[PDB]
């Protein structure tokens, strides 16, 4: 209802998605999370050119990557070709991001620009793991990160109204 | 009982860890981390601003503690390993940092050569430090360094990088995808370090003589492998430059001042009694000392300069022998400072206390009062 | 093969069996007939190209008349394009691989993330490149063209098989 999403998106399995109100999705984000479930929350956001596919089958012979997960008031910039990333509350991805398979990116995280996380690359909380390969670049603040994520949810619900119908 | 953090600086790579720990826990370079910094400025710099070095040392030692030490700088001692002849302003800046921002219990600006001697356990030897900036010889006899006998040469790792930069810039055969020389006006130091360690090597004494004959009217060993480079800017190193790089390190140029000649010069200024004991105890520390064939060519150069008719009549037949430290030559001095830091008996009285520095400000150094 | 309705193809592309093209599989094989392989999985956001036109302008006797091909177990992932990659047996292309023009991809090809393929470079077998380290010939035998990297590719292909049946059933 409140999630005033765009109209030029792409996905399959209408019930497999999970996007609560006050969210803001963008166009061209071909998220084919049809087979496995796609989990998200309220006031979250994503951007264009981000084909966030789901993790895996979730029911293979041995182990298999589960459906999906996302957090509230999070943000995923442009060209975020993410895959299999359980996002916590107040997470913040960057432009041209690459989420590795089976990555439980904890709360208050901060991805970088063109960062290629490897498969099964766990990211700590309030620690901006970045670089080309996996590398704990620096330590991100707590208060400023929570305020920035709340401001992100605010700007996402205060800009999505125009040019999206 | 508390431990002792043994901090060792360096213009290229800093070494740090705890006391008693065989080998440091981490060897991080002297680079920094700052936004809008295309090239991280080195922390160990000389003849520059005071407050800038104060801030650089604060942030570098801070990130050093909080990233490779995992301990608050108040519960354990600090033994700052600094080589001798270090500039007084640099030492005063280190002391200001450690006593005004971190407030450690006691610092100890201990020399490098002395603890390098402590690693072997013996009390007397000749120590050749092939550091990054310059080479340094400091004879130690009965635990006391013969400070008037010294020697320095700007033929450390920096001279090797300067040599590799100029020579590879000349024969810059970067293939397309054929020569393409001087594509970039300057190349960085990381690729140059990788060329030093992974591709360059120390030649032989006879091979060095062949290079000397090749200087003016042949380079006998030709092995080479095309060193890659990102962005498909694949270059091709030469089979002779991998020899010439060490040849300039062991060059004399009618001044009789090579890396190996510095030990003989300091041995000449040493007293008559100390001569044979320093000849029977030779220690080679430093980072440049980890090159393949460096010690063999070094000892061969020493013995080749023994019968030289300028140093023979005062030295003559001697028994030169190099010791083998129980740690890597690039990190020997740190292990000596580690064994010294693991000695909590007199270090509480040997090191400079915090109270004395706060109420005095004077730092002990070999200067009057 | 899973000829998905969302899989946007273009031109005469005489595909092969088991070439499951996923949704939003934008491609182009008109100026060069790209034949698909047997045992791959064309994922989302891909970009198959054929005969780089006159925008780049090949002013070197343009008389190409050559079609692209594919191989077995060479599943290309999302983000990565396909600029006429003459692949072979089990040459997987991971996320965001900038596919190059003349790269004869042999077996055991693990196209790492953000690895711009080298134009006019004969991609030999058994070589996996590093991510930040471009052209890293690391794992010369670990990433072996047969029984090691191809075995790992056939092992990753099992999830692709279950996904092939699942996508054929979900559609
Ligand atoms: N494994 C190695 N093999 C060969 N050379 C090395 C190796 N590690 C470091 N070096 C050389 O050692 C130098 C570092 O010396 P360093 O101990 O930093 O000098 P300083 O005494 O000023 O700290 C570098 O210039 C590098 O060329």
């Amino acid at each position: 209802s409140g999630n005033k999403v765009s109209r030029q998106s792409v996905l399959c399995g209408s019930q497999n998605i999970v996007l609560n109100g006050k969210t803001i999705v963008m166009n061209d984000c071909i998220i084919r999370g049809d087979l496995a479930n796609v989990r998200v929350g309220r006031h979250c956001v994503v951007k264009s050119r981000s084909v966030i596919r789901p993790p895996f089958k979730k029911f293979s012979k041995g182990v298999a990557f589960f459906p999906l997960h996302i957090g509230d008031h999070v943000f995923i910039e442009e060209d975020c070709v993410v895959n299999a990333a359980q996002i916590g509350s107040y997470v913040h991805v960057g432009k041209n991001c690459v989420i590795g398979r089976r990555c439980v990116l904890k709360d208050c995280c901060k991805i970088l620009d063109n960062t290629v996380l490897p498969p099964e690359t766990v990211v700590p909380p309030f620690t901006v793991f970045s670089g080309c390969p996996g590398l704990f670049s620096g330590e991100l603040p707590e208060c400023t990160q929570e305020l920035m994520i709340d401001v992100t949810k605010s700007y996402y619900q205060k800009f999505l109204p125009l040019t999206q119908v | 009982e508390k431990t002792a953090v043994v901090i060792d600086l360096g213009e290229a790579f800093t070494k740090c860890g705890f006391a008693g720990e065989t080998g440091p826990r981490c060897i991080i370079p002297s680079v920094i981390k700052k936004a809008g910094m295309p090239k991280p400025i080195k922390v160990v710099q000389y003849n520059i601003n005071t407050e800038e070095l104060y801030s650089y040392l604060k942030e570098f030692i801070h990130i050093l503690y909080f990233r490779h030490l995992l301990v608050n700088p108040r519960d354990r001692r600090v033994v700052v390993i600094e080589s001798v002849l270090c500039p007084s302003h640099f030492r005063e800046t280190l002391t200001r940092v450690l006593f005004k921002y971190f407030e450690v219990p006691s610092v100890l600006l201990a020399p490098s050569h002395l603890m390098a001697l402590l690693t072997l356990g013996i009390n007397s030897a000749m120590v050749l430090d092939c550091g990054y900036r310059e080479s340094l010889v400091l004879p130690i006899y009965e635990g006391i360094p013969v400070l008037n006998c010294w020697g320095a040469l700007p033929l450390g790792g920096k001279a090797l990088h300067k040599e590799l930069e100029t020579q590879l810039l000349e024969q810059c055969t970067v293939d397309t995808g054929q020569s393409l020389p001087s594509v970039m006006g300057s190349i960085p130091e990381g690729v140059l370090e990788d060329i030093k360690v992974r591709t360059c090597f120390v030649s032989d004494l006879t091979r060095g003589l062949k290079i000397q004959a090749a200087k003016f009217n042949r380079p006998s060993p030709p092995p080479n492998v095309d060193y890659p480079l990102d962005g498909e800017k694949i270059l091709h190193v030469l089979g002779s430059i991998r020899d010439s790089v060490v040849e300039i390190l062991f060059e004399q140029d009618n001044e009789e001042k090579s890396v190996a000649t510095l030990i003989l010069d300091s041995l000449m200024q040493c007293p008559i009694d100390t001569r044979k004991q320093l000849a029977e105890n030779l220690v080679i520390i430093g980072g440049t000392s980890m090159l393949p064939g460096f010690l063999h060519r070094l000892l061969a150069e020493i013995r080749y300069l023994v019968e030289k008719p300028k140093y023979k009549k005062t030295l003559g037949t001697k028994t030169f022998r190099i010791h083998t430290p129980p740690a890597k030559a690039n990190c020997v001095a740190w292990l000596g400072g580690a064994i010294f830091g693991a000695l909590q008996d007199i270090l509480g009285s040997r090191s400079v206390s915090k109270e004395y520095y706060n109420q005095t400000g004077r730092i002990p150094d070999w200067c009057s009062l | 093969a899973v000829v998905c309705v969302e899989s946007e193809i273009r031109g005469d592309v005489t595909i092969g069996p088991r070439t499951v093209i996923h949704p939003k599989a934008r491609i182009i094989a008109e100026a060069g007939p790209i034949v698909i392989g047997e045992g791959n999985l064309i994922e989302e956001q891909a970009l198959i190209i054929n005969a780089h036109p006159d925008n780049i302008t090949p002013d070197a006797e343009d008389s190409e008349p050559k079609p692209m091909i594919i191989g077995t177990n060479n599943v290309f992932e999302v983000g990565c394009y396909s600029q006429a990659m003459k692949m072979g047996d089990n040459n997987v292309i991971e996320s965001k691989a900038y596919v190059g023009r003349n790269v004869i991809l042999t077996s055991g090809c693990i196209i790492g993330a953000c690895c711009n393929l080298n134009t006019f470079e004969v991609i030999p077998e058994n070589t996996v490149i590093y991510g930040a380290d471009c052209l890293r010939r690391v794992q010369t035998e670990r990433p072996q063209p047969q029984t090691l990297q191809l075995d790992f590719l056939m092992k990753i292909l099992p999830n692709y098989h279950h996904l092939k049946k699942t996508m054929k059933g979900s559609s």
